[PDB]
């Protein structure tokens, strides 16, 4: 079958600029079983290019396609506000169609880098026999970010999850929250409870701890 | 006029049944392609399944034997009957007109929602994130082990708005969800003001107000 | 002796699109379907209801020889039982079909850089061609409710796509020639003999 790979994963670009999305297959396609889709949060997607280059009907003249064989591109000759979305690439005439894994365009505003905090566990929580430590990274930009949990300076992995805010509609940033999950016995068996973060807006990673026990 | 409504998603154990209905407006079902496409929560899109305008069908080899697509052309509706359900068919269904190399998938419906689930239907518990007692100070609440979703947030009965974080849940591995919330206030308010978070869970009747204060 | 013109057909210089593929009647001839392998990339060479390897010793009322060329993707339609854009709307073999399918890879022919666009399929049609149907009609596809008074546009779709054939592209999308070969029993004399 064909495998269809997009490029980039996500991209950042500002009002008025030139942006290019390419969609790179596997192994060689007539032009014409090419198409491309715009999708936003909560949304439907909406079909912009079908064979590569026909512009769909209604859709602005800023959006452009090209490609063959291999290598297909998209282009929006000068971003507007609302093309800030999500795009895919997908292979017609062909049953089951390989979708690209998508391109995500982005606002871009200057570097600032995360306020950090960590919160115990309430004592609410552990009379139930459950620890949740939470790191909250706060109003940072850009999206990229590292978060490492650390319990009595080891390095914890496999029993932490997280999620990212949308990028704020007023400053354009992002924020993030960690949850690290223990059984309250294990929680009692380790002191210090420690979130390091790393961020291109930090000079150097920026750890916020805890020793349990101690307010 | 053109468009496509769909019916029929909801919440079932897996094992179960659903069929999803897609009643159209301004393309004839009968003398169309139509597809049904998803979209698992956080990924991108995967094509189901497909009944040609003769009558053909073809399936993705994760559904066959499962699910069936078939239509009503009297109704001008397509339909998508799904058994032996399991977890990973979570998604948002949507059915789609196909024109292959001769026009993208260009009409789409509005989507519906399947979960696929053993989880029982339960209410959250709300646990304080405490503000640190060592100038910004930042404070929320742990939304913690509810189904299904959704769940409201809102801090003060709405009168507190400014940089408050609702985060986008997560799903744990026992099949229940977690969130949190967050705001940063000035710190000088730490001794002085209310803050109170507002969650709300309707498919449990759940509703909770906590006082989170400096610890 | 007297051979048969199998060599016109699986040598033929120019082959037909698949909608509008081509049938040669095979009558009065000795037949030898061992000259048929022709050294080619992806030769297939699959028979029903009839022993490939015994071809020569039988005996037939009447053979068609029907050609055609499409997608390397769509040589699995070419068979009993299946489905699909070609077996549905260009060429349909009969559940019970007995006779022969032959396909081989002709990139080296039917593709050029700068794309062959001469090879034609039909992409819509409201229903299934029978068994050893042949449409050649290039009426506006009417997909819904207004009519398409000759024009193409939305919901008027002209039936027939070319395909693109350039060397480069993957083997599912290069072209391939296809030779069905069909045998007829009647209660009648027959003509084509081994």
């Amino acid at each position: 079958a064909i495998q269809l790979t997009q490029s980039p994963s996500s991209l950042s670009a500002s009002v008025g600029d030139r942006v290019t999305i390419t969609c790179r297959a596997s192994q060689g396609i007539p032009s014409s079983y090419l198409a491309w889709y715009q999708q936003k949060p909560g949304k439907a997607p909406k079909l912009l290019i079908y064979a590569a280059s026909t512009l769909q009907s209604g859709v602005p003249s800023r959006f452009s396609g090209s490609g063959s064989g291999t290598d297909f591109t998209l282009t929006i000759s000068s971003l507007q506000p609302e093309d800030f979305a999500t795009y895919y690439c997908q292979q017609l005439n062909s049953y089951p169609p390989a979708f690209g894994g998508g391109t995500k365009v982005e606002i871009k505003r200057t570097v600032a880098a995360p306020s950090v905090f960590i919160f115990p566990p309430s004592d609410e929580q552990l009379k139930s026999g459950t620890a949740s430590v939470v790191c909250l990274l706060n109003n940072f930009y850009p999206r990229e970010a590292k978060v490492q949990w650390k319990v009595d300076n080891a390095l914890q992995s496999g029993n932490s999850q997280e999620s990212v805010t949308e990028q704020d509609s007023k400053d354009s940033t992002y924020s993030l929250s960690s949850t690290l999950t223990l059984s309250k016995a294990d929680y009692e068996k380790h002191k210090v409870y420690a979130c390091e973060v790393t961020h291109q807006g930090l000079s150097s990673p920026v750890t916020k701890s805890f020793n349990r026990g101690e307010c | 006029e053109v468009q496509l409504v769909e019916s029929g998603g909801g919440l079932i154990q897996p094992g179960g049944s659903l069929r999803l209905s897609c009643a159209a407006s301004g393309i004839t079902v009968g003398w169309n392609y139509m597809s049904w496409v998803r979209q698992a929560p956080g990924k991108g899109l995967e094509w189901v399944s497909v009944i040609y305008p003769g009558g053909s069908t073809d399936y993705a080899d994760s559904v066959k034997g499962r699910f069936t697509i078939s239509r009503d052309k009297s109704k001008n509706t397509l339909y998508l009957q799904m058994n032996s359900l399991r977890a990973e068919d979570t998604a948002v269904y949507y059915c789609a007109r196909d024109l292959g190399e001769a026009g993208g998938m260009d009409v789409w419906g509005q989507g519906t929602t399947v979960t696929v689930s053993s989880a029982s239907t339960k209410g959250p518990s709300v646990f304080p994130l405490a503000p640190s007692s060592k100038g910004t100070a930042a404070l929320g609440c742990l939304v913690k082990d509810y189904f299904p979703e959704p769940v409201t947030v809102s801090w003060n009965s709405g009168a507190l708005t400014s940089g408050v974080h609702t985060f986008p849940a997560v799903l744990q591995s026992s099949g229940l969800y977690s969130l949190s919330s967050v705001v940063t206030v000035p710190s000088s308010s730490l001794g002085t003001q209310t803050y109170i978070c507002n969650v709300n869970h309707k498919p449990s009747n759940t509703k909770v107000d906590k006082k989170v204060e400096p610890k | 002796t007297n051979l048969c013109p199998f060599d016109e057909v699986f040598n033929a210089t120019r082959f037909a699109s698949v909608y509008a593929w081509n049938r040669k009647r095979i009558s009065n001839c000795v037949a030898d379907y061992s000259v048929l392998y022709n050294l080619a990339p992806f030769f297939t060479f699959k028979c029903y209801g009839v022993s490939p390897t015994k071809l020569n010793d039988l005996c037939f009322t009447n053979v068609y020889a029907d050609s055609f060329v499409i997608r390397g993707d769509e040589v699995r339609q070419i068979a009993p039982g299946q489905t699909g854009n070609i077996a549905d709307y260009n060429y349909k073999l009969p559940d019970d079909f007995t006779g022969c399918v032959i396909a081989w890879n002709s990139n080296k022919l039917d593709s050029k850089v700068s794309g062959n666009y001469n090879y034609l399929y039909r992409l819509f049609r409201k229903s299934n061609l029978k068994p050893f149907e042949r449409d050649i009609s290039t009426e506006i596809y009417q997909a819904g409710n207004k009519p398409c008074n000759g024009v193409a546009g939305f919901n008027c779709y002209f039936p027939l796509r070319s395909y693109s054939f350039r060397p480069t592209y993957g083997v599912g999308h290069q072209p391939y020639r296809v030779v069905v070969l069909s045998f007829e029993l009647l209660h009648a004399p027959a003509t084509v003999c081994g």
